[PDB]
């Protein structure tokens, strides 16, 4: 009958949910890796002054 | 704090080659007598040599 359509329409819809909640969180998890290499940036400069000193 | 902690580790190896330069020169004093010392025996050994030559003396 009709049901299976209806509850069809919310499974896919809450299988995208769930994947574009993990695509967000993936690139949250990106986001701080590549804000952790702008700060490996200055440990590099500050390693670059140690080798200095 | 890995850079606070390589600067000290830095700062103490100065400390260390500090040391190590004037050890070095501490030893070089305490070389130098020892070997005006053993001048003083290298000499005597030369004279006692003589004392035999001298066989009425000796």
């Amino acid at each position: 009958n009709g049901i299976a359509t209806l509850l069809q329409a919310e499974k896919e819809a809450h299988e995208i949910v769930s994947k574009a909640r993990k695509y967000r969180q993936d690139k949250l998890k990106q986001a701080k890796t590549d804000a952790a290499k702008e700060i490996d940036s200055y440990k590099i400069q500050k390693d670059k002054e140690l080798k200095e000193f | 704090g890995n850079f606070k902690s390589k600067l000290k580790k830095a700062m103490l190896s100065q400390q260390i080659t500090k040391s190590t330069i004037a050890n070095k020169m501490r030893l070089k004093v305490l070389s130098a007598r020892e070997q005006s010392l053993d001048g003083i025996f290298e000499e005597t050994k030369e004279k006692l040599s003589g004392i035999a030559n001298n066989r009425d003396e000796y």
